[PDB]
């Protein structure tokens, strides 16, 4: 998958967007550059053997919204190295960099029920204490949770569920 | 705002006439030592005879994700990229 | 549900929705023109791509064909319903008779029996062949391997073993043809039917014409049938026509599976792939499998990784030599390389053990003298060295024997020799009881009495 | 008019990029100005994207990236016939003796199918 080759471009784009105070515009621009990449006919063209600059100018032709001489030049750079299919992964790493820079974390909470919303106030305060970031909750109700709740933040998980506790005790053979 | 930009893309591809090859047809991408790489041929099948310009054939040996690998049944030196 | 996305030789990549990706060794199915093709899943790549091997000809496959996900591995009929019938790798009937009256189907991928279940046995099993049960005797429920290059008599020796054992033995038998000649399968089938012994034998044939996936999986099909008969509590005979073709079919696909080459270009998984197959051929406290396997030796190189790996898995190993075969001594067994776990004074008893080690010592000394003899000639030897040579040559001739399946080749009637006659004869030769007979008296005679009768007419 | 440009020089191997529509065919002969002398390149492989890979028929030293490349549309062509007798030539059919120009009547391509 494109993650490893997408990282350098994501960093460069975020750094440039920080200098010119345009991060939000850059995000909305990369969204469009990634979305044109997903189109059928454009995807067939990307898999073809066009010389870099001809492909770059056709892509820039479709990507009209892009800020000329900044985003369109980013397309030219990626077209020199044929990374245009990595654009969905050049995006979302830009979003990751933004969330890190803005010291903000999406954190997820899965339970057997819709949580009491007072519970969510306590959970959000607790997460803003566990991690020194503002925490956006987007909790979920899940049938698999017999009872209790799972808290997931980044790649750390704190299992408070009855299902997990059962399959943790059932392990004690 | 996603559906709107999706159809905007589909309008703008037509405005610039970017379009696919027909099925059963493709282009030579690269040529070396009698091995041929072809882009397109979405309906080509393993072991098929692919007719080249002139009156000669290549045999499809690999159906890669992005290309067909084929070997030329005769002289290959006159073949070129983009045929 | 699935879509074909690549076709490279025998390997087909299929994409599935990420919530539905098939398990490893699941069977998939795709319509190829006017026929149905099964694919077996080998690897899960990322993003719902899955990499599979075609159980049939992959020519004519397009990209973009719709693929059906069968929820189970390859499963084959087992039990008495298979007896007397010829079946394919997929467990399909290949003889022109009707459908197989199966009651049960077993997945061909299985685990070996646990260490607790294994059973020991020391019951010596007799054969009609002098050299085999003299030099490398083997027991009921053990494994025998015939090692040899191209055209040195692996099949003929295995057919003699079939004739003798699998007809004095009373239980069921399974014959697995793996990547060998179709002509030989048809010949075997008929001479089984003419003898009316076919109704005791299940035959699975994966011969060389088949594309690589069939040759890869057919051995597991045969083992699955043999395991059904073993777990029923019977005593079973399993014959494998050439085990080497299984490893070779692994080699052919390994590169297309994206695995770096090893050693002499073999797949890196060679030892594990051979071991998981071999460990399932085992006698158990519930029932016993006796196994005879042919092992082809590429370029006669016994140090090649495939024979070298095979050697550790067998109880008795008989090594056939092209150099002996070109003398016309048949069976072309090398007694200085053939060996058995059973050549042990406790199981065989002292007379047999002493006779075998005496023969081994004399033949080794003859090897030591041949380099002197090549340059100088024999006249320079000492008078005891000349006696060593004179006895070693007679021993080499007396290991020859006419076979019934070799009646068509030689034109002379086949011979069956009891073990006692072998021990008595070789002990007499080494003691010099027959120092007055010519060498020709010993060639292709069944027993020592026949050597003296041949000597009377030279 | 030269239409290609050199894009790599790795020892004797020279890669040249042409427009998509004018890639030279395999076995064709190219030439470049290596300072104050012409250097001939023979096409071995057509890579994707208009890039072609060639073997230099001469010394590779002094070549820059970006030099102009002329596409001679025939293979290497050499003089033939009676004028060649008693003359020493190099692989390109150029006189290696000092004895002046060869009075050629024809030049044939060195790459041919057998009878
Ligand atoms: N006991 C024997 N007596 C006489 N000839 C024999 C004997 N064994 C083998 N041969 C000769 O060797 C030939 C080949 O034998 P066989 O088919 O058993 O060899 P193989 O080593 O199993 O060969 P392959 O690797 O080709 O399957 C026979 O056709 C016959 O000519
Ligand atoms: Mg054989």
């Amino acid at each position: 998958e494109f993650i490893t080759v997408a990282r350098p471009y994501a960093k460069a784009a975020f750094d440039f967007a920080v200098e010119h105070q345009s991060v939000e515009r850059w995000q909305d621009m990369l969204a469009f550059a990634a979305e044109v990449t997903k189109n059928e006919q454009m995807a067939e063209l990307l898999s073809g053997a066009l010389a870099p600059e001809t492909l770059a100018e056709s892509f820039i032709a479709v990507a009209g919204e892009q800020l000329d001489e900044n985003g369109q030049n980013l397309i030219r750079v990626m077209a020199e190295n044929g990374r245009l299919n990595a654009l969905p992964d050049v995006l979302e790493q830009f979003i990751h960099l933004r969330a890190v820079s803005e010291a903000t974390a999406e954190v997820d909470v899965i339970s057997a029920a819709a949580l009491s919303e007072q519970q969510l106030a306590k959970i959000s305060a607790a997460m803003e204490k566990r991690l020194s970031r503002k925490v956006k909750l987007n909790a979920k109700i899940d049938k698999s949770v017999m009872a209790g709740v799972i808290i997931r933040a980044g790649d750390m998980v704190i299992d408070g569920s009855v299902r997990g506790r059962l399959e943790r005790l059932a392990d004690v053979l | 705002n996603s559906t709107e930009i999706s159809e905007l893309i589909k309008q703008r591809i037509a405005q610039f006439n970017v379009v696919s090859e027909a099925h059963n047809e493709g282009t030579i991408v690269s040529v070396s030592d009698g091995v041929i790489r072809i882009h397109g041929l979405a309906d080509a099948m393993q072991g098929e005879m692919i007719s080249l310009p002139g009156n000669r054939y290549a045999i499809a040996l690999n159906l890669e994700r992005d290309s067909v690998g084929a070997v030329v049944m005769g002289p290959y030196a006159d073949l070129a990229e983009g045929m | 549900t699935g879509k074909i996305v690549q076709v490279i030789g025998a390997v087909v990549d299929v994409e599935f929705p990420q919530d539905a990706v098939p398990r490893v060794y699941d069977a998939l199915e795709v319509q190829n023109g006017n026929e149905r093709l099964v694919l077996e899943v080998q690897q899960q790549l990322g993003g719902g791509i899955v990499r599979t091997i075609a159980m049939g000809s992959s020519d004519g496959l397009r990209r973009g064909l719709d693929v059906k996900d069968l929820e189970h591995p390859i499963e084959v009929p087992v039990g008495k319903a298979t007896l007397g019938r010829i079946m394919n790798v997929l467990g399909e009937p290949v003889d022109m008779k009707g459908e197989i009256g199966e009651e049960e189907r077993w997945a061909i991928h299985r685990a070996a029996p646990s260490y607790e279940e294994l059973s020991n046995s020391q019951e010596l099993l007799e054969t009609g062949i002098k050299v085999i049960d003299l030099m490398a005797p083997f027991a009921k429920g053990g494994k025998v391997g015939l090692f040899g290059g191209a055209g040195v008599g692996k099949t003929v020796n295995m057919m003699e073993l079939i004739r003798n054992i699998a007809i004095e033995h009373s239980g069921y038998s399974v014959f697995a043809g793996v990547g060998e000649r179709t002509r030989e399968g048809n010949d075997f089938y008929h001479e089984m039917t003419d003898s009316n012994v076919i109704d005791k034998v299940s035959l699975v044939y994966g011969q060389m014409n088949e594309p690589p996936g069939n040759r890869l999986r057919v051995a597991l099909t045969g083992l699955t049938m043999a395991e059904k008969f073993r777990d029923e509590g019977r005593d079973v005979l399993l014959f494998v026509d050439n085990i080497y073709r299984y490893t070779l079919a692994g080699t052919e696909v390994s590169a297309l599976l994206g695995r770096m080459p090893s050693a002499v270009g073999y797949q890196p998984t060679l030892a594990e792939e051979m071991g998981v197959l071999q460990e399932r051929i085992t006698s158990t406290k519930t029932g016993s499998i006796t196994s005879v396997q042919a092992v082809y030796v590429p370029a006669d190189d016994l140090t090649d990784p495939s024979p070298a790996t095979t050697f550790a898995h067998l109880d008795a190993t008989v090594v056939l030599s092209r150099q002996i075969a070109s003398l016309g001594i048949y069976p072309a067994v090398d007694p200085l390389d053939s060996t058995s776990r059973q050549l042990d004074p406790l199981v065989v008893g002292q007379e047999h053990y002493d006779t075998a080690r005496g023969v081994q010592s004399i033949l080794q000394r003859y090897q030591e003298l041949k380099d002197i003899i090549a340059i100088l000639g024999m006249d320079e030897l000492s008078e005891e060295d000349k006696l060593v040579v004179a006895r070693a040559r007679k021993i080499q001739r007396f290991l020859s024997q006419p076979f019934f399946v070799a009646e068509v080749f030689t034109g002379s009637p086949g011979k069956y020799v009891s073990l006692k006659d072998t021990i008595r004869g070789f002990k007499g030769i080494m003691e010099g009881e027959y120092d007055h007979l010519p060498e020709q008296a010993f060639y292709m005679v069944g027993s020592i009495e026949e050597a003296v009768e041949k000597a009377k007419k030279l | 008019m030269a239409t290609g440009k050199i894009v790599q020089v790795i020892g004797a191997v020279v890669d040249v990029e042409f427009p998509q529509d004018a890639v030279p065919r395999v076995y064709d002969a190219l030439e470049v100005q290596n300072g104050n002398e012409r250097l001939v390149l023979e096409v071995q492989q057509q890579l994707g994207g208009g890039i072609v890979r060639t073997i230099a028929m001469g010394s590779s030293d002094g070549l820059r990236r970006g030099l102009d490349v002329k596409d001679l549309e025939h293979p290497i062509e050499v003089p033939v016939g009676k004028a060649t007798l008693g003359r020493i030539m190099n692989v390109l059919g150029e006189p290696v003796d000092m004895k002046g120009e060869i009075g050629e009547e024809e030049r044939w391509a060195i790459h041919r199918a057998a009878p």
